[PDB]
Order: structure tokens, then C-alpha cells, then sequence
């Protein structure tokens, strides 16, 4: 019998910045800089 | 995997004026960015590397700047020999990419010296006679060339051949080759090249009768 | 007998990491032109103490 | 002197293999990186691959990720590039380019510094991937009317139907250079290129000088030296 | 035959760590109201350079 261990993977992943790599593919990421605006003051 | 877009595709700048180029790049890039001057019929030559640091023994009129996304290249004092195409590369994605390319023009509006050439006897015997019209020395590159055979316009049988801008007189040259069959050539009498240029007061047309020099 | 040989891939993997952060530390230095005065000639008080 | 010379290339059928050499001569001690960059006439530059030290690259573009493989022979100081499973769009002028990095990077002298800019470019080798090697048929172009313009006359040579590029053309074995205009090749409806070379000389030399063309097409080894005489009236 | 099954405990521990720093990153953290002026209409001299 064989028992393989592995992690999950997505077909399309976001690129993030790290200490060593500038463009490294990860399964999921979120944006921390708010760049869009509604244009109207609530 | 990191596209480079230069703007515009081609620019016209008078000799002496400063020509600013653009190298917009998706995703951040700052450490490595190299500009090149590929003259027609020659290999590219390094101008600037990094962003602003110019290559060894290159003129000081080539200036470089930019950060992260937007990059510019300005040629201070322009010379007639700068009619080359310019490119920009990037780091890194372990995969360097080049730019699309920016064609640089120089500049007086020159008049096209139209010349017509009947098909030679050796080409008439082959079975396909192609008439050639020459537009030697003219500026700018824009030239509307039309083939009129027996007072009738012929389209789909002509191919426009344009040379690069000259390194000295800075004038282009255009050639159109109207390909037709052996019987299709003898079918008509007069062959005229309706040439209209930007700096042309009246449409200059050079023609010749079939069977007469 | 006895021999010695280095592994290129493991050494390259370490160099690729360090060169990546070496780029991260010297990248895009700030460009400042007309700023404030930082060395002063005589006493000015409120504005000078804040500068 | 840091020039390198690219040898090889030529015409190949799609699906075949071909390796291009790059004799790295001069200042390059060949502990520095090297790269290949291809460009098709009518298109811009495109980085292909890179090599470093020994087997540190392993750096190929996504277009050739599974086709091209880069070799390095430091003993004979030559860089290679085995281009397998060639497709139609692989037709380009493959340039072998030096690679330089900022001195802060490249810790160990041999290994790869992941930030390179190419400084010294090579002469380049043209590789054409298509299907036919036709010899060009040279037809002269004679002046008509009366001295073409009246003061200065014009004449031309035609290089119709040939494959592939390029074709070398000169006038009077290279003695005539002033006023010569060699036009670029234009692929016709049949798929064969067509070239024309014209020269404008004063009408005072219409009869006293015999003008000859020097059409040379090494791919098919067809070299015609056609005589250009006025359309005798 | 051949099958596949995930481990809930091993993934939950990784999910807890990421959400732990996810919460560490975003927060109300600061609430600012009346501050200084950053965009100016005309030149003011020294104080404009400091602001
Ligand atoms: C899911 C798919 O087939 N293709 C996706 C596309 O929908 C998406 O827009 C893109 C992100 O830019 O990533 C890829
Ligand atoms: C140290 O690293 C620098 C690059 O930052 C390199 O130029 C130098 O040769 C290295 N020296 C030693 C002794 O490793």
C-alpha cells in the first residue's frame, strides 16, 4: 500500500511580495490598500 | 509574464528638440531597466541600465528616469542618425521581457520624385509582367499611391514597399509593384501612377504608352 | 579515495533568496529636493525648535 | 573587445531541431552569465533564455519552456541553444547577448544574479522555420520617355519570387554606391518575397557607362549579374 | 482502490494561524479628525515648507 501526503492548489493564484521573492504565487491573498472610491461623501 | 508597453508606437521630432519616450510596465519594477538603440540593419546597443545610469561612452544627451511603473527616456540634442528604434527591458520574474518598441522620426517637406518603370522583356516572356513606380526622396513617409490602368483604378494587385528614413538627407523612398499576367498586361494601353503627397500641390502622375518608350 | 564537490542547486537557492532581499533593501531611494533648513545660524525660537 | 560570434541557423522544417553556437571571445572570462534573445523582422525584441556558471539556468521563457534547452561549454568557450520542436513563429534573428549585474548582487562569482542587463550584443544568426528554397528571378528596369526626368535619370533592378531572405545586391561590383536605394522584401500572394533596388545617376552617364547589378542569394546559391540598359527606342 | 481525504486538524491549525495574523493586520488602529493642511493654494514661505 502507498500513502501520499500533499497540500491543495488552485488553478489561478495571486502573486504577493515576500522578504526573499518579489513575485511568488500563493493560493489566496487580500488587498490592504484601499484604492477605489465611491466618489460620493456619505 | 510581466508585459511592457511603450508609448507611442512612433513619434516625429524635429532635429534638435528633445524626444521623450514612455515605457509603462505592469507590476512594480525599479532595480533593473535597460534602454536600447537598435538602428535598422544593426544589433541593439545598450544606452541606459538600471533606470538612469547610462552605459559606458554613450552621449550625455540620452537621459533616463522612472520608478516602479512609469519610465521615460528623453533624448536631449537630437541628431539625424538617431532614427533608430528604442526598447526597454525589466526585472525579473526570473523571466526578463522586452518592450514593444518606439520608432523615432526626424523633422522640411520634400517632394516625391516619381519615376515609372515598364516591365522588362525578360519578365514579359515569363508570363507575369509587373509595372514598378518609384518615389525617390520624399518626406514625410505618408504617400497615397494609386495605380490607374486605362483610366481605371486597379486595387488588390499592388504592394507598397517603403524604405527606412535616410541617415543623411532624411528622406524616404517608396516603390509599388503592380503584378499582372502576360495577357492582363497586353489587355490595356496606358499605365499611370496617381501619386498624391502631403506637400503636393497637384497630383503628379507619370505614365507611358504600351509599346513606346 | 577521498573527494569533495559542491551542490549547485542548493547554493543557487540560497543566493536567489539573498539577492532577492538585497534588491529589496537598496530599491528606489527617495528623491527629495526643496526641503526645510536643518542647520541654523542664530536663535529663532518657536519655528526653529520645531524645524 | 568583448564581441561574440553566432554561428549556425538557417532554414528548417517545422518540428525539427537546430542548435545555435555563440563563440564568447574577449574580456568575458565566462564566469559571468549569458543570454539568448530572438527578434523576427517586423517584430520587436524578446528575451529567450539565460545561462549561469554551470547548471544554474534552467531559465527559459514561457514561449520555449518545453522546447529550447541552453548548453554551456566553458572548456571551448562557446554558448549553445538547442531549439527542438520548432514552430512557425520561431523564425527570428537569434541574438547572443552578454549579461551584466550590479556589483552588489552576484555574491559567488559563478552563480546567477537574478538581475541582469545585456550590454554587449552579438551580430546575430537568422533562423527561418517554414516549408521550398526558390531562386530569385532578376528583371532589370529601364528608363523610358526621354532621360527619365531631363537632367537626371533613374534605373532599377528587380528581385522577384524567392525564398527565403535575404538577398545581397550591389551595383558594378560595389563601385556604385551613391544614389542607390535597396528596398525591403515584401512577401507576395504566392508566399515568395520580392525586392527592388534602384539608383539615380545623372543622364550624362546613360550611354558612356554600363551598369550591372550584383544580386546574390546564398540560401539557394543563385547570383545573377543583370545588365541594365535604357529601353532602346 | 484509490481514494483521497483531507485532515481537518492539520488544516485547522494553519487556518487559525493565518486568521490570527489576519486579525493582527486589520483594525480600527487609528481615528484621526482635525489635522494639518496638506494641499495649498499659493506660496506661504517657511511654514509651507515645514507643513
Ligand atoms: C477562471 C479562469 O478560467 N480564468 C481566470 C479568469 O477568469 C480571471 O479573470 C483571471 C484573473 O485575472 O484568472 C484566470
Ligand atoms: C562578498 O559579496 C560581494 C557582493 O555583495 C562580492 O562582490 C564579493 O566578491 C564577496 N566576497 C567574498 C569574500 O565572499
Amino acid at each position: 500500500a502507498t500513502l501520499c501526503l500533499g497540500h491543495h492548489a488552485v488553478p489561478n493564484g495571486t502573486l504577493v511580495k515576500t522578504i526573499t521573492d518579489d513575485q511568488i504565487e500563493v493560493t489566496n491573498a487580500t488587498e490592504l490598500v484601499q484604492s477605489s472610491s465611491t466618489g460620493k461623501i456619505c | 509574464e510581466i508585459v511592457m508597453t511603450q508609448s507611442p508606437v512612433t513619434l516625429s521630432v524635429s532635429p534638435g528638440e528633445t524626444a521623450t519616450l514612455s515605457c509603462r510596465a505592469s507590476q512594480s519594477v525599479r532595480s533593473n531597466l535597460a534602454w536600447y538603440q537598435q538602428k535598422p540593419g544593426q544589433a541593439p546597443r545598450l544606452l541606459i541600465y538600471g533606470a538612469s545610469t547610462r552605459a559606458t561612452d554613450i552621449p550625455a544627451r540620452f537621459s533616463g528616469s522612472g520608478s516602479g511603473t512609469e519610465f521615460t527616456l528623453s533624448i536631449s540634442s537630437l541628431q539625424s542618425d538617431d532614427f533608430a528604434v528604442y526598447y526597454c527591458q525589466q526585472y525579473n520574474h526570473w523571466l526578463r521581457t522586452f518592450g514593444q518598441g518606439t520608432k523615432l522620426e526626424i523633422k522640411t517637406v520634400a517632394a516625391p520624385s516619381v519615376f515609372i518603370f515598364p516591365p522588362s522583356d525578360e519578365q514579359l516572356k515569363s508570363g507575369t509582367a509587373s509595372v514598378v513606380c518609384l518615389l525617390n526622396n520624399f518626406y514625410p513617409r505618408e504617400a497615397k499611391v494609386q495605380w490607374k490602368v486605362d483610366n481605371a483604378l486597379q486595387s488588390g494587385n499592388s504592394q507598397e514597399s517603403v524604405t527606412e528614413q535616410d541617415s543623411k538627407d532624411s528622406t524616404y523612398s517608396l516603390s509599388s509593384t503592380l503584378t499582372l499576367s502576360k495577357a492582363d498586361y497586353e489587355k490595356h494601353k496606358v499605365y499611370a501612377c496617381e501619386v498624391t503627397h502631403q506637400g503636393l500641390s497637384s497630383p503628379v502622375t507619370k505614365s507611358f504608352n504600351r509599346g513606346e518608350c | 579515495g577521498t573527494g569533495q564537490a559542491a551542490d549547485l542547486k542548493s547554493t543557487q537557492a540560497a543566493i536567489d533568496q539573498i539577492n532577492g532581499k538585497l534588491n529589496r533593501v537598496i530599491e528606489k531611494t527617495n528623491e527629495k529636493f526643496h526641503q526645510i533648513e536643518k542647520e541654523f545660524s542664530e536663535v529663532e525660537g518657536r519655528i526653529q525648535d520645531l524645524e | 573587445e568583448v564581441q561574440l560570434l553566432e554561428s549556425g541557423g538557417g532554414l528548417v522544417q517545422p518540428g525539427e531541431s537546430l542548435r545555435v553556437s555563440c563563440a564568447a571571445s574577449g574580456f568575458t572570462f565566462r564566469d559571468s552569465a549569458l543570454s539568448w534573445v530572438r527578434q523576427a523582422p517586423g517584430k520587436g525584441l524578446e528575451w529567450v533564455s539565460a545561462i549561469s556558471g554551470n547548471g544554474g539556468a534552467t531559465y527559459y521563457a514561457d514561449t520555449v519552456k518545453g522546447r529550447f534547452t541552453i548548453s554551456r561549454d566553458n572548456s571551448q568557450t562557446t554558448l549553445y541553444l538547442q531549439m527542438n520542436s520548432l514552430r512557425a513563429d520561431d523564425t527570428a534573428t537569434y541574438y547572443c547577448a552578454k549579461d551584466e549585474s550590479p556589483p552588489i548582487y552576484n555574491l559567488m562569482p559563478g552563480y546567477y544574479s537574478t538581475y541582469y542587463y545585456m550590454d554587449v550584443w552579438g551580430k546575430g544568426t537568422t533562423v527561418t522555420v517554414s516549408s521550398s528554397t526558390k531562386g530569385p528571378s532578376v528583371f532589370p528596369l529601364a528608363p523610358s520617355s526621354k532621360s527619365t526626368s531631363g537632367g537626371t535619370a533613374a534605373l532599377g533592378c528587380l528581385v522577384k519570387d524567392y525564398f527565403p531572405e535575404p538577398v545581397t545586391v550591389s551595383w558594378n561590383s560595389g563601385a556604385l554606391t551613391s544614389g542607390v536605394h535597396t528596398f525591403p522584401a515584401v512577401l507576395q500572394s504566392s508566399g515568395l518575397y520580392s525586392l527592388s533596388s534602384v539608383v539615380t545617376v545623372p543622364s550624362s552617364s546613360l550611354g558612356t557607362q554600363t551598369y550591372i547589378c550584383n544580386v546574390n542569394h546564398k540560401p539557394s546559391n543563385t547570383k545573377v549579374d543583370k545588365k541594365v540598359e535604357p529601353k532602346s527606342c
